[PDB]
């Protein structure tokens, strides 16, 4: 229940029960998807190939 | 120090970029006891009568909510005084207190110093009725960590004249190769690029190696290195074996013992190693092997209850000489220990840990300390490499001549790329290197405190 | 740090005491409401992206609001007294190596099978006092355990004069006998340490130790050197890592749990709690039953975390305003 | 944000200037560190977790070392003052659409090619003075420009009463005519507003913009309805947001480069800028040379930052001190 | 003596150590010396300026710099960020002996 | 200096300077004539320039 | 003693200095030369084959001009204080071997890797008091070490008296318990001495030493009698022996370096500096950059050795002339 290493961030953590979403966020389990399907384009009237 | 370097293994990387590994663990747990209280809700001193003098009901609080409702929990003392949950806990802030009533037939209660700060705790079973009964119990979860390393980098550069380029040497002294070992060597090359080439490969080895080897960090927790090059960029400086596994298991004595020794070999090889792979190899110079045999004679000493005898230790043993007919040679060397339940010692002695030169602190016992230092690289089986030298996979090392008219490297006399106008050349020659330790607690070392400020 | 709930808990940092939704102009700003019925409660928090309103207590379905003071939350450091056994000899033997083994219990691993064992050897000789020895002692032990090349701090050693019982005066690896004049040493003091803590990814946990003794020869048997008596702890660990902790959960349930998961492409929360700071606590558990079939509970719980003086003030406020708004009878501290 | 550099860039904050190397304790001390020869400089600062120094500047190798003043980093907020011109007519011409045309260059882009064009509108009605028509052209331009609704600040409108020429009357789509019961309006400034900004992913900009007036039948002829000039500005931005970014790029010089990259594997820099504060700064630049042939220089730049009371009582001390030890004459702003 | 990676003078008998160049003394890998400048001749000793490289702020007691101290040569480091030269190699001679009748 | 990232040449016998770095040139020359200028009108804003 | 250079190193002995070029009439004469507008410096020095002058000074391009005194050049011989560790015991205790070992790390082979020790032994008896036991170890370490049997001079054996406590009386192979009629002795010091040298052949170094301890048994426990602490040194190896081969090697450069190989067909050179005297030094580091492109420099010395006999007069009076001459401000020692 220490640090190892000198720049080790994480801990061993532990919950008993009822988990939330939260406590999947919390354990680095939820990530947003990146929709690559998607993308947009700002419009404008480019003049500089002119 | 080569050879040293050489037992360890190399693991090709794409990137001098910093990598992180994940680290597993344990779970099985004892819950810390913060406090108990009455049934009226005051505290329990030490210093008081016992509590559940019934089946009286009190309550226990903890620094997590761990414990679920109808478990039967117990402390220290298993199975003498069971703890049955009377409902969940009632978090004060972060800690979770409890409703308990003792199991069993209990009807003394428990003395108060069973129910102290700090004492351990954990779950038994969820006993239940078999008729009308009614939930009961929960489960738990945990998660790993994970660790990190980076890398270093080193450059060279030796200058000369280009006159120096098919330079002869005359030869009036003989001239010399200096070596790896440090041992002068008479060489008849008549040039003078053959000698300058060598000492420059030379240095370059002796520069990878230390940093291989002696790596210290100057990085701080804040996340910043402190030393700052010449450009004004950071000198990213990484940490070498010897830094990286003396994190952990590492013991600074100014007195050396076989109890000392054995009681750490013991205690370690009971909570972590098998009764069959408790051989422990021990790495040192001639120093420590002496001392080692010192103690190891010193407790056979006080094995009164046998009789030791020259016959089966042959101590003393009969040599063939003509200044007698029953000459006699008297010798031995203790160089093994063999403790309780599968514990064997036996020493692996390495000059590495008798070099004078890189060790300049001097045991007071005749000899460098680093002789009187005693490490176990490895304690069990990892299937992996604990400790390995990282090699990205092309950029390794580079190598750059800037000359003017005649370079007496090479041995080229006309320049097409002039750098300046000078009859001179210098060579750079740069490298990059890393180093690892993965787990530095299954790395053993014991080290005089002299050695350490 | 991940936690049990009853389903839900929330937090709100009631950073000062306002008396109207019209006064929460500061970050932390509250103010509980309640009306004049007392039939509901809730609390108006400024947030650093405005203003907000917790969840609606039902002062009917009302189960335990209790405030908690700070000295509850704060870990009392344990204390181990080492001393010399009177009973083999007030006084160290001559050629007896005296050693000592703390074995240490949840390192680096969250088990009990996580052990770990640091010593600390005296070797004694004949005008050797129990001070002297004490004092090698001390510096055998820190030479292992408040080193600057162990990744963790396990330990503090002490050193108390019967001169001065009270005082405890610390000892380095960089310390000197030199430094330890005084010939009256009775005990070696060894507390557990405050470990590192990182926001969200390392709680606030311990490593706990026995001091467990080695035998020496006295009279030709084998007989232990000391005796290990815990004291009454002196030093503490404030509850600032604790509550921001909490904090950092409890707004993942009102708020982003992707805390940083996906880094450029993130929320970024401002958490208000200053992990150097000791808060006094205030949680109200609560619940929701619906009509006719729906009566199952569905229970709640909701923490303020005020900030403390010494004195309990800017929760004896606090308590005061919920109490004549809701009318409940909440205990001060 | 991301700048340009020679080669390289330090920052070093200035919180409190201190006179030894030993009475560095808080993580904002600093102090200017040289010797009596005046051969090199370097500053000991005190960093989150320890002392810290900065590379030693060769005084002989100083190519520029100028102190800015806070005031010369806030951006100025180009104000616009819009009136009627009296040569079409000095007031409104009944029934005739007296449209304004509000365009924006760099809007969510970053190039001019990127423009964004909002509008405001008023009819006017016999009887109409002047005044209450720059009522009702602020009030459509406040609920097209300063709504709840619009992603981005794009202006600030304002009224000026002529009895009182210096005070702005501000102007919100929440504001209503009646809550503006003056008579004497005669401009309706437009004022160009503070962007959002986040440490180290959203740089300080800001979206330009020209005020387009449109044509009115006023005896025949289509005609401009209005004129608009720029009048010196009179808000500022404050550098605090600017300096922040600053150290949020310069300290990945000292150290980590991977910021938040992979979350829970990260090293967290602890940053010593309050985004909300008013900072001089303080500039050197300097370069290495080597030794008979790699006489090429390596320029490099180091800046340092200290908050300004208003006099710049920090950094004229920080100087001083400076100008003490190294011989330097930098100018006390 | 070093504190806050503060400068300081290594005085020498000799022009052994190239600067870029870490030096450790008796205590080694513990206060290591990164020469900093190339030396200055004070007649024949050798003066260079160094800086503590091992995260070193408390710097190195006046006790393990006083006369008679040995120094290593560990390495050259340098940024890979326009890093400049450091180095340089050295090289040693034999010596002879007589006898008569 | 020591290698080349525009060639990906990664050691020189003909170094420039000991630093580690690269630098590219580029030089071009150039020309417009027009024969005569009366064979081209402009009219042109007073604002642009007068 | 082949010295390292930048570049080049150059010397030019000052046995007499001159204000003219027309009174250079004895060799080592020498007179600083500088035009009115102090743009260029350089020596006319008498060489013993007539006048000769120096490289040009660029005054602009000086990198370095120090002076260095005799005292700060000078070998101070190291010297070791052996005594009784009072905590074993403060008198010898009878029938033990203190057997005394001096280990010697730089011998013959110009490394740490040969190692060379010598010993000195004593066996107690039960009168010997202290002072008994420090002559005796002294006559024993006098024999094993003052041998003229030994290829080298390694170390000299001194003692000291309670009563003088400074005044060292020594103890030579030819001393005998005798000769040493005081009982009132405290310790052992223990020089380092001085080797032979040769200009060219054998450049001035020197033996290091600790004088480690064996064991002896004193109640069953084995444990070391002396302790070795480094005092203040006394004595100093003159500069003389080293200026000497100083320009042995830097003569060189300006005339043969064949300083004979074969021999009859040779040019002999001339050496102005004394070997038995003492001499202040003056170093100039500068540096030759030249035109358009090619500015890679040359960096230049110019050492300058000048007899000063107790106060630094000469060099002084030399510092005040090129000061004058060059408009300098180099420092007077």
């Amino acid at each position: 229940a220490g640090k190892l290493g000198k720049f080790q961030m994480l801990g061993f953590q532990h919950w008993k029960g009822l988990t939330s979403d939260n406590h999947l966020g919390a354990i680095f389990q939820q990530a947003p998807q990146k929709a690559t399907n998607l993308m947009v384009q700002l419009l404008a009237f480019y003049r500089g190939k002119s | 120090l080569d050879t040293f370097l050489n037992s360890f293994p190399t693991r090709e990387f794409e990137d001098d970029n910093e990598y992180y590994w994940d680290v597993i663990g344990s779970s099985r747990r004892n819950i810390p006891l913060v406090e108990a209280r009455d049934e009226n809700g005051v505290v329990v001193a030490a210093n008081a009568a016992n509590v559940g003098v019934g089946t009286s009901p009190f309550y226990l609080v903890f620094p997590e909510d761990w414990f679920a409702d109808g478990e039967v929990i117990v402390g220290n003392l298993n199975q003498v005084y069971p703890f049955r949950i009377l409902g969940d806990a009632r978090m004060e802030g972060t800690n979770a207190v409890y409703k308990v009533e003792l199991m069993g037939g209990n009807t003394q209660g428990v003395p108060a110093e069973r129910l102290q700060q700090g004492e351990r705790f954990s779950i038994e079973f969820a006993p239940v009725e078999k008729e009308l009964s009614r939930k009961v119990g929960d489960v738990r979860f945990t998660s790993p960590v994970s660790m990190r390393n980076e890398w270093t980098t080193i450059r060279i550069q030796h200058k000369v004249a280009g006159n120096k380029l098919n330079k002869k040497l005359a030869m009036g002294i003989p001239m010399v190769r200096n070596l790896e070992s440090g041992k002068q060597v008479k060489d008849t090359a008549n040039m003078w690029m053959h000698y300058v080439d060598w000492e420059v490969e030379l240095q370059f080895d002796e520069y990878k190696n230390n940093a291989m080897a002696w790596g210290t960090s100057n990085r701080n927790l804040n996340g910043e290195y402190m030393n700052f090059g010449k450009s004004g960029n950071a000198i990213k400086t990484g940490a070498g074996i010897f830094e990286q596994t003396e994190v952990a298991n590492t013991m600074y004595y100014n007195t050396f013992s076989l109890k000392l020794l054995e009681d750490a070999l013991y205690e370690l090889s009971a909570s972590k190693l098998a009764m069959d792979d408790r051989l422990f190899v021990i790495k040192t110079g001639e120093r420590g092997a002496i001392q080692f045999h010192k103690e190891v004679l010193k407790t056979v000493s006080g094995w009164t209850t046998f009789v030791l005898d020259n016959n089966s230790t042959r101590v003393v043993e009969k040599v063939q000489s003509r200044l007698h007919s029953n000459a006699l040679s008297a010798g031995f060397q203790f160089v093994e220990y063999k403790a309780p339940n599968g514990v064997r010692v036996r020493l692996d002695v390495d000059p590495f840990y008798d070099d004078p030169v890189r060790n300049k602190i001097l045991h007071p016992m005749g000899g460098v300390a680093f002789s009187y230092r005693y490490d176990i690289w490895y304690i069990g089986t990892m299937d992996q490499p604990n400790i390995f030298k990282c090699k990205i996979k092309g950029d390794n090392e580079y190598r750059g001549y800037q000359w003017g008219i005649r370079n007496p490297f090479t041995g080229q006399k006309g320049n097409p790329y002039m750098s300046f106008d000078e009859d001179s050349a210098v060579i750079h020659r740069m490298a990059t290197l890393g180093v690892c330790v993965l787990d530095p607690t299954r790395t053993m070392s014991l080290i005089p405190a002299i050695l350490q400020g | 740090m991940v936690i049990s709930i009853n389903q839900v808990r929330q937090l709100y940092v009631a950073k000062a005491l306002k008396a109207n939704t019209a006064a929460l102009t500061t970050a932390g700003d509250i103010v509980p409401k309640a009306d004049t019925a007392k039939t509901t409660l809730y609390f108006q928090s400024m947030s650093p992206a405005g203003i907000v309103a917790s969840d609606k207590i039902n002062l009917k379905h009302v189960l335990y609001a209790k405030a908690t003071p700070s000295e509850a939350l704060a870990h009392k450091l344990v204390r181990y007294s080492v001393t010399l056994d009177a009973d083999v000899s007030a006084t160290p033997v001559a050629g007896q190596n005296y050693i000592l083994r703390l074995a240490f219990r949840q390192y680096i691993g969250l088990s009990e099978e996580d052990q770990y064992f640091k010593y600390g050897e005296v070797i004694a000789r004949s005008g050797m006092t129990a001070s002297d020895f004490y004092k090698k002692m001390a510096i055998s032990l820190a030479k292992n355990l408040e080193n600057k090349t162990e990744s963790t701090p396990l330990v503090n050693i002490y050193l108390i004069s019967a001169a001065a019982a009270s005082t405890d005066v610390p000892v380095t690896s960089a310390t000197k006998e030199s430094d330890l004049t005084a010939t009256d040493y009775n005990q070696i003091i060894i507390e557990e340490t405050e470990q590192p803590w990182v926001l969200g990814m390392m709680p606030q946990a311990f490593i706990p130790f026995t001091p467990q003794f080695l035998t020496i020869t006295v009279d030709g048997e084998d007989r232990l050197w000391g005796v290990a008596t815990v004291v009454t702890p002196t030093k503490t660990v404030p509850d600032g890592h604790l509550i921001a902790d909490l904090e950092y959960f409890c707004m993942g349930a009102r708020g982003d749990i992707y805390r940083g998961m996906g880094y450029p492409n993130i929320i970024k929360t401002t958490y208000l709690v200053d992990p150097g700071a000791v808060y006094d606590v205030l949680d109200i558990h609560y619940f929701y039953t619906g009509s006719n079939e729906s009566v199952q509970k569905s229970e709640k719980t909701i923490t303020l975390v005020a900030v403390d003086d010494g004195s309990h003030t800017a929760m004896n406020a606090l308590i005061g305003a919920i109490n004549t708004a809701s009318g409940l009878t909440i205990a001060t501290l």
